[PDB]
RNA sequence: CCGGCGCGCG
């Protein structure tokens, strides 16, 4: 007897914002839902007839809200233990103040040249980073080369993420992990915690997801009949994404944060 | 050689080789004064007989330290891209690096090619920048990297010390800066000046700027 | 179900194992005869609630119990379920294979 | 008659001409008599598959057999949808036995 | 025989019409449409036959599942054995291991892992033998995502626990190799290689002329990179006899244009002396920076290795460990596995930098604040085990004797991948005390590598050769 | 055709 074969599979996984594009290919812009007098959608609001279909289709069609500011995933950041945290290897306490705080992180990036001695998160703000470097640099090229030094929110992390050697943190975790052995409660964390860095970077190498991703840029929006209370949190997206992009104001950025993090995850 | 020169005087300068032309500038070794203790000068060479050329010029002028900012084009002379840091190495004591017109062609590819000439190349160059920490060249001389022209000649102008000097050249009198594939507008000349004008606060905020990276005061 | 996996020991370095990692029983002991590299590993005894929660299928965990902890450990690294089991089958309203 | 707007299930009461749920442990029962195509009916088109929903009507009356669905309901879909905007993906791969040419179910 | 298959249908159709048996003329037609290839049409003459009701002989059926599976068609395979296992003839472990032939590459393991659950546990005429078991692990070491080190090390097992019904051959051994080499298990792939050495052919099998990436030269890359300069020699020898040349690919010139045959020495990434300075134009002239084809070594956002070293291996190459390290480790591991079996004040500051002088007074002081600006085994013995092994009671000689009683185990079930496939040699490289690191014997094996290198193709820079009469045989000059 | 609160039946 020759079984009768059945390969059939489903896999989750994280999504790219070209993926989100692609569904939602379509952008929500405006936080209106519906008309007050004539009670029609109101165009590009979060019930458009132009972006989600006529009034089938609109039970599937998704649409995407375009963030000023990438945003963290808080399944990804929050959840304990934290992802981004293991991944970065920085306690969750810096990274919480550096996506919630008005804390500024040193050295973002690698892959392009610095030159400068700043290291670590540092919570005050440099005195000289306030007005003698800009006023000697001036402004656009300043703002030019500023993303490479210090940045903050989840725009830094979202730098660290995309520029991450795996393999490198790969080699580091094992050999660190190595010393600790040929030398007891949190010698055997630490441990634990190289352990579970290799398995976690091991894993991306060998998938098509990306670390980066962690961090949204793009906003995929529910198709209207699903959502004939997220209706109103989808608001709030659009109520401080279109406020941001009109000062364009580090609060602004928190607050679009905040918004993203209710909609996906409360009490958390 | 020093057509260029010898019209303007002739309608109407530093170094032995001015000396025959004023006997028979833009962009030609212009100076550029702001009450200083050094000087900065343009040169168009980006050939390396001229650049060759032009730094053993600047030898003979007494520098106590040289400090020189030279960079390569995008798609074209690629068959002669490490010999102008070569000869920098091996003739300036500190030598920025950076592109001169980078064009399509991604400008970090260059900046590699030009440590190639010397047995280093970005990933090597950027390892020593991670350890904050840049080890000498094999005849005592120093090297320092950027990728944009911008705060290079920013850095190099403010590392002009007393009887130092400071070359930026490839540009010359030409005005416009060649990314990709428009034209931006980009002056050396001002640039330096600006470099000039404000050098004096940097220095005197505390920041140890004679060397990459910054001791700053408050980051140890 | 409760007492086929085994815990690869804290000292067990391996590019076949990770320190802390559950396998099953009869995979823990067909590794070591084929294999000597540090396949170190110790009989655990697991819950039906700690079992159910280390399957072969996400679905049928994410049905189970914490499901955004399921799904978000899962599709970090693009998880695949062979819908091999009743209850996959019967999300997707399909034929169980039973 | 009537379903739901978002589930598309049919509706709850009997003031309502809702119908019966078969929950959990009446699918467990169903799955122990090995009943699969019994348990297939009550999980796609006589709840929520809207395309075979409006067949099986058309069937019964004209009494000429009824087909497997082969799509997937609406509650499968609804949670796709959810799922996406969590920003995560779940796609139905089937891989064929003969070719093993990898087919993406519409979902 | 001229490829008609629809004359020769409508004449097996008029043969009906006349009351005919057509079971003979389907036959001697599909026979003939097989022997001028016309698989096409064979195929599907066959498969309305076999629809139709029509059975055929054990012959033209093991015909048919070859050549379908030989062709790459494996819809007709299977629905051909489907046919002949409806027709009354149970399939077997031939027919199993000629679809298993295009399963494994499909891409997909669990095709081919599908297929051998289907053999394992059926009826004995379908049980897996050597053949099976390597279709089966080419389809998972080959696979195009995730990690199946685990899935292959199980497999390993499943076959040694049949030893009694199946053995390996050489195929098996190059595929283990790939695989442990693959995934950086380097000491798994050692032994696999000493166990395929006895193969004629065996390094020619691994290298796969050169497809899938070459794994040959995968094992010699991983050899010299940790610094198994021994296992490196052996290798090479195996390859001298084989008269397999080293492929570029294991040649590959490391950064600072060196290659294996010195990059295990005390200079790790450096370059020596050479006598005059490095023509620095010349390499860039000859690495492709005329026309753009040279590699730029600046990192880049993304998944891949920039080294190109690292091209082939799962999660890139081993990390370099030069010989004088992988001996130091491996006479430590020796001695902790000898010693587990035996239990069964300012001037305090100074040792913190290099003692610069010091020591009147106030030497010390000025240096400590002027120092802050710079800021006997038996291992592989199965027998000795089975020896010794000889409410459960919580002695744990009376619990064994327990389980000897109860038959939860017994001395038949000890039994390792050496002694069941017959690795005499495995005894000989264990369970001795490893030879300490010395200069005169680094020096001696790089002129032997050096000498083994040269004779089998593979050419040593000059730079390998200064980092040591044969520098001069090779064209160079100081 | 949506959710909360209260009261019940097996």
């Amino acid at each position: 007897m020759i079984d009768r074969y059945k390969h059939q599979q489903l896999r989750i996984g994280l999504v790219s914002p070209q993926q989100i594009s692609a569904w939602a290919t379509g952008e929500v812009t405006k936080p209106y839902t519906f008309h007050y007098k004539t009670n029609k959608p109101e165009k590009d609001g979060l019930f458009c007839e132009r972006i989600f279909g006529p009034i089938r289709i609109r039970r599937y069609q998704m649409g995407y809200i375009k963030l000023t500011c990438p945003v963290t995933h808080v399944w990804y950041l929050k959840r304990l233990p934290s992802y981004i945290a293991n991944l970065l290897d920085k306690p969750l306490k810096e990274l919480e103040g550096l996506v919630y705080c008005d804390f500024s992180f040193a050295r973002p990036i690698t892959k392009k040249p610095t030159f400068l001695r700043l290291r670590g998160s540092f919570e005050y703000e440099i005195q000289s980073w306030k007005y003698s470097i800009p006023l000697f640099f001036t402004t656009q090229g300043f703002e030019i080369f500023r993303n490479r030094e210090i940045s903050t929110g989840a725009g830094a992390i979202r730098e660290q993420l995309a520029d991450l050697d795996l393999r490198i943190i790969i080699e580091n975790s094992l050999v660190e992990w190595k010393q600790l052995g040929e030398e007891d409660r949190k010698i055997v964390r630490r441990k634990d915690f190289l352990v579970r860095r290799m398995e976690l970077a091991k894993h991306f190498i060998r998938t098509n997801i990306e670390p980066e991703w962690m961090v949204l840029c793009l906003l995929p929006v529910l198709p209207p009949e699903l959502r004939p209370d997220i209706n109103e949190l989808y608001r709030r997206v659009i109520y401080r994404n279109n406020t941001l992009t009109d000062l364009l104001v580090m609060c602004q950025e928190k607050l679009v944060q905040e918004a993203v993090d209710t909609l996906l995850d409360n009490g958390i | 050689n020093g057509k260029t020169t010898t019209t303007y005087l002739i309608k109407s300068l530093l170094g032995r080789h001015n000396i025959y032309n004023i006997l028979a500038v833009p962009g030609r070794c212009e100076l550029i004064d702001e009450e200083q203790a050094f000087g900065v000068i343009v040169d168009h060479a980006n050939t390396p007989d001229g650049l060759s050329r032009l730094l053993d010029s600047v030898r003979e002028l007494k520098p106590r330290r040289i400090i020189t900012v030279i960079g390569c084009a995008g798609e074209n002379e690629r068959g002669k891209r490490p010999v102008m840091t070569k000869i920098a190495t091996e003739k300036s004591d500190v030598t920025m690096l950076t592109s001169d017109n980078p064009g399509n062609e991604d400008p970090l590819d260059i900046l590699d090619d030009m440590l190639s000439g010397i047995g280093w190349t970005m990933q090597e160059y950027l390892k020593h920048g991670e350890h904050d920490y840049y080890p000498p060249l094999s005849n005592g001389h120093r090297l320092f990297l950027h990728d944009v022209r911008r705060v290079a000649v920013r850095c190099a102008v403010a590392m002009g010390e007393e009887g130092d000097m400071v070359v930026v050249a490839g540009k010359g009198h030409e005005s416009y800066q060649l990314e990709g594939d428009k034209k931006e507008f980009y002056d050396d000349r001002e640039e330096c000046r600006e470099a000039l004008q404000y050098v004096d606060e940097l220095h005197q905020a505390g920041i140890d700027t004679s060397e990459f990276p910054w001791r700053l005061p408050e980051s140890h | 179900q409760i007492t086929s996996k085994v815990l690869v020991s804290e000292e067990g370095m391996s590019n076949v194992f990770l320190p802390g990692e559950l396998i099953g029983l009869l995979r823990a002991e067909r590794t070591g005869r084929a294999l000597e590299e540090a396949i170190c590993y110790r009989a655990v005894l697991l819950g039906i609630t700690r079992a159910s929660l280390n399957t072969q299928s996400f679905i049928s965990e994410a049905s189970f119990q914490e499901t955004a902890r399921v799904l978000a450990k899962a599709a970090l690294r693009g998880r695949i379920d062979w819908l091999k089991g009743l209850k996959e089958n019967v999300v997707l309203g399909g034929v169980i294979p039973a | 008659g009537h379903y739901a707007l978002v589930t598309q299930q049919p509706l709850r009461g009997r003031s309502k001409q809702g119908g019966q749920r078969v929950g959990e442990m009446e699918v467990w029962a169903l799955e122990g008599f090995g009943v699969a195509h019994i348990l297939q009916e009550m999980l796609t088109y006589k709840s929520d598959h809207i395309r075979a929903r409006q067949e099986v009507l058309g069937t019964t009356i004209i009494g000429g057999t009824i087909p497997k669905p082969e799509d997937a309901p609406e509650s499968f879909r609804l949670l796709v949808r959810e799922l996406r905007s969590l920003a995560l993906e779940l796609n139905h791969f089937l891989v064929s036995e003969k070719n093993f040419q990898i087919n993406r179910k519409e979902v | 025989s001229k490829g008609n298959a629809q004359r020769g249908l409508e004449l097996l159709a008029a043969m009906e019409k006349l009351n005919y048996d057509i079971r003979q003329a389907w036959l001697i037609l599909v026979e003939e449409l097989v022997r001028t290839n016309h698989l096409e049409e064979a195929n599907k003459v066959f498969l309305k036959g076999a629809r139709g009701g029509m059975r055929a002989t054990d012959q033209l059926y093991d015909l048919m599942i070859e050549e379908d599976c030989k062709a790459g068609d494996h819809s007709n395979a299977l629905d051909i054995s489907y046919e002949m296992e409806a027709a009354g003839r149970f399939a077997t472990t031939f027919h199993f291991n000629c679809l298993l032939s295009v399963q494994a590459t499909c891409g997909i393991p669990e095709v081919a892992y599908a297929t051998f659950e289907n053999m394992e546990y059926g009826e004995d005429f379908m049980k897996p033998d050597t053949e099976t078991y390597n279709w089966v692990i080419q389809a998972y070491t080959r696979a195009d995502s995730y990690d199946r080190v685990q899935d292959v090390a199980e497999l390993l097992g499943m076959m040694v626990e049949d030893y009694k019904r199946v053995q390996p051959n050489v195929k098996t051994h190059a595929l283990l190799v790939e695989c442990f080499t693959k995934y950086c298990v380097v000491k798994e792939a050692i032994r696999h290689f000493r166990a395929l050495k006895n193969f004629e052919g065996g390094t020619k099998v691994l290298h796969n002329a050169g497809n899938f990436e070459d794994p040959l030269s995968l094992y010699l890359r991983a050899l010299c990179r940790e610094g198994r300069i021994v296992e490196l020699i052996d290798a090479l020898d195996a390859m001298r006899r084989d008269n397999q040349p080293i492929p570029p690919r294991a040649m590959i010139m490391s950064r600072k244009y060196r290659t294996l045959v010195s990059s295990w020495i005390e200079p790790l990434q450096e370059e020596a002396e050479l006598g005059y300075e490095i023509d620095y134009l010349a390499r860039y002239v000859e690495e492709g920076g005329l026309t753009g084809e040279r590699k730029r070594w600046v990192p880049r956002r993304g998944k891949t290795p920039l080294d190109p070293d690292a091209a082939g291996f799962i999660y890139s190459n081993p990390i370099e460990t030069s010989f004088k390290q992988r001996c130091l480790e491996d006479w430590k591991v020796h001695h902790r596995k000898l010693l587990r079996t035996l239990q069964s004040e300012l001037k305090e500051e100074l040792e913190a930098q290099g003692l610069p002088i010091d020591g009147t007074r106030n030497v010390l002081y000025q240096r400590v604040q002027k120092a802050r600006r710079i800021n006997k085994l038996h291992e592989g013995d199965t027998e000795f085990w089975k020896r010794r092994f000889l409410w459960f009671p919580e002695e744990p000689f009376e619990a064994f004797k327990e389980m000897r009683e109860r038959k939860v185990f017994d001395v038949s079930d000890m039994y390792t991948i050496a002694d069941v496939w017959g690795w005499t040699w495995e005894k000989d490289f264990k369970n001795k005390t490893p030879r300490r690191w010395s200069q005169e014997w680094e020096v001696e094996l790089a002129i032997v590598l050096m000498a083994k290198v040269i004779e089998l193709g593979g050419v040593p820079t000059i730079g390998d050769c200064a980092v040591i009469q044969t520098t001069h045989s090779l064209g160079y000059a100081f």
